């Protein structure tokens, strides 16, 4: 009864940026051994939970999620680190006893043109607390009257889209970024490592 | 993509020493960092792993961090000890091509022997030798502790430095260095000039000796 | 516990094939990576490859693409790499080396094994004194020494007339010279007593070839002592 994985790490289609897509999975039996010994990533830093002792502990629930952002903005999804998106799209509390993982996938959303639902959030007239996601569409108002239609008065449209050709450089590039979140709760571990 | 060290440290016991480890490119947090002690001679062995972490048996005087500000990532060495004086490697897989990636190097020095002005010694050729065309010129310099030696070769009108080259510095019992000089010679020139000095800059005296060429 | 055993070093020509072997003992051989890892003398390390838990997935440094491949297998627990087209630039002390997982420390370390490719005959070269005469016979340090030019191999040890009037040898290694020329010297540190008592005549104790003629020394009685 080994845990699904596959419907996260080998999707077909991910979801936006500022819509991050929740995987809550749990009563199974995760085997964590096909993550850190598998040659195709990027970026593996689990904080705090030494990767190699994760086959003896258990946990409750492991949330997975799932956004595509740029190679320049991958260093920037990490506890002690901020930039464009840190407060716009996804902000991680500082503890995170998870593991960030993204890898470069250059040939599936690199067309001609490219994919234009990639909308990551602009400058939004609020702040951002930890896993907290706002999927909103209103025009970015920057303290003069509100237009209240399309683009009326000093508005923007906030979902600004993103360029993605196969011919841009590397920071440019189309990444998918999954950032497990384990946690303990008041229950009896359902889903270990044996 | 590459990783910078400083070539060596030289510091007295009784504090900690510290090795930069540079990212030159990309970021610095992609993966973990691990550094290695390798004794002159004998395998090399981690002494930390993920940069928090310690290895099982690693002395408690050894806990590394890591700078996110200009890519970078320092070992904290605490305790400084003569049994600790060798070479701290770092390495992090890092980059897309899958490739990993070492440091360059560091030799950490302690403080061993005091401080002596090296005598100048020049060394003539000899008779049997010098047969058609075979000689050698030894400048080797003794009795100094720093290993910083520096030496020049000026044949009494001229710096000649064609063929500059010099022999290896060898550790004495006593913790000392024996560096002596090994410069190219004029095989059927030997009429250059009637003389050879040697200079010689290595922190102290700067005398130099004259010798014939052939006698 | 574990332990990693090496085994092919020797010394060829560019162009001849070299075999290194790396047997594991004390664990499972079907559950770490493998990896090389290799030292130039007096540099730093640098990686070489990392083979996959059974040996599909397998990539190599740009620096020695295709000349280079890495194996292993599991009915022998014993790592292989056997490689082709030696360069200059392949003069190091190979180690062998398992991986933990992939984005970790490497364990545990080999003994090591020296493969170079230096050129050069076997030929047993005379060797010259130093004439102690401008700054040797009472100036300074007074000392005295010879020289072994250009050998072969390198398992010369110049030793002072296999210790017959030897005062305090203080040798330093050799270097290369050309491609293959190793001018290894050592002096002696003289009290200037034995310039007019004995005579000094260095030798050597070459194996392959026969350093075992004494070279006079050339006290310079006519100028200095
Ligand atoms: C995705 O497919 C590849 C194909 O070889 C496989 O190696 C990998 O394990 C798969 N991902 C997961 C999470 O199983």
């Amino acid at each position: 009864n080994l845990c699904p994985f596959g419907e996260v790490f080998n999707a077909t289609r991910f979801a936006s940026v500022y819509a991050w897509n929740r995987k809550r999975i749990s009563n199974c039996v995760a085997d964590y051994s096909v993550l850190y010994n598998s040659a195709s990533f990027s970026t593996f830093k689990c904080y705090g939970v030494s990767p190699t002792k994760l086959n003896d502990l258990c946990f409750t629930n492991v949330y997975a999620d799932s956004f595509v952002i740029r190679g320049d903005e991958v260093r920037q999804i990490a506890p002690g680190q901020t930039g464009k998106i840190a407060d716009y799209n996804y902000k991680l509390p500082d503890d995170f006893t998870g593991c960030v993982i993204a890898w470069n996938s250059n040939n599936l959303d690199s067309k001609v043109g490219g994919n234009y639902n990639y909308l990551y959030r602009l400058f939004r007239k609020s702040n951002l607390k930890p896993f907290e996601r706002d999927i909103s569409t209103e025009i970015y108002q920057a303290g003069s009257t509100p237009c209240n239609g399309v683009e009326g008065f000093n508005c923007y449209f906030p979902l600004q889209s993103y360029g993605f050709q196969p011919t841009n450089g590397v920071g440019y590039q189309p990444y998918r970024v999954v950032v497990l979140s384990f946690e303990l709760l008041h229950a009896p571990a359902t889903v270990c490592g044996p | 993509i590459v990783m910078t060290q400083p070539h060596s440290v030289s510091e007295s016991p009784g504090k900690t020493v510290t090795i930069s480890c540079t990212r030159s490119s990309g970021s610095i947090a992609s993966n973990y960092v691990q550094w290695y002690q390798q004794r002159p001679g004998s395998s090399p062995t981690t002494v930390i792993y993920e940069d928090n972490q310690r290895p099982s048996g690693v002395p408690d005087r050894f806990s590394g961090s890591i700078d996110s500000s200009s890519n970078s990532a320092s070992l904290t060495i605490s305790g400084l000890k003569t049994e600790d004086e060798a070479d701290y490697y770092c390495q992090s897989y890092d980059g897309s091509n899958h490739n990993v990636v070492f440091g360059g190097g560091t030799e950490l020095t302690v403080l061993s022997q005091p401080k002596a002005a090296p005598s100048v010694t020049l060394f003539p050729p000899s008779s049997e030798e010098l047969q058609a065309n075979k000689a050698t010129l030894v400048c080797l310099i003794s009795d100094f502790y720093p290993g910083a030696v520096t030496v020049a070769w000026k044949a009494d009108s001229s710096p000649v430095k064609a063929g500059v080259e010099t022999t290896t510095p060898s550790k004495q019992s006593n913790n000392k260095y024996a560096a002596s000089s090994y410069l190219s010679l004029t095989p059927e020139q030997w009429k250059s000039h009637r003389s050879y000095s040697c200079q010689v800059t290595h922190e102290g005296s700067t005398v130099e000796k004259t010798v014939a060429p052939t006698e | 516990e574990v332990q990693l055993v090496q085994s092919g070093g020797g010394l060829v020509q560019p162009g001849g094939s070299l075999r290194l072997s790396c047997a594991a003992s004390g664990f499972t051989f079907s559950s770490y990576w493998m990896s090389w890892v290799r030292q130039a003398p007096g540099k730093g390390l640098e990686w070489v490859a990392n083979i996959n838990q059974d040996g599909g997935e397998k990539y190599y440094v740009d620096s020695v693409k295709g000349r280079f491949t890495i194996s292993r297998d599991n009915a022998k627990n014993s790592l292989f790499l056997q490689m082709n087209s030696v360069r200059a630039e392949d003069t190091a002390v190979y180690f062998c080396a398992r991986v933990w997982y992939y984005y970790g420390p490497r364990d545990y370390w080999g003994q090591g094994t020296l493969v170079t490719v230096s050129s050069a005959s076997t030929k047993g070269p005379s060797v010259f004194p130093l004439a102690p005469s401008s700054k040797s016979t009472s100036g300074g340090t007074a000392a005295l020494g010879c020289l072994v030019k250009d050998y072969f191999p390198e398992p010369v040890t110049v030793s002072w007339n296999s210790g017959a009037l030897t005062s305090g040898v203080h040798t330093f290694p050799a270097v290369l010279q050309s491609s293959g020329l190793y001018s290894l010297s050592s002096v002696v540190t003289v009290p200037s007593s034995s310039l007019g008592t004995q005579t000094y005549i260095c030798n050597v104790n070459h194996k392959p070839s026969n350093t075992k003629v004494d070279k006079r020394v050339e006290p310079k009685s006519c100028d200095k002592t």
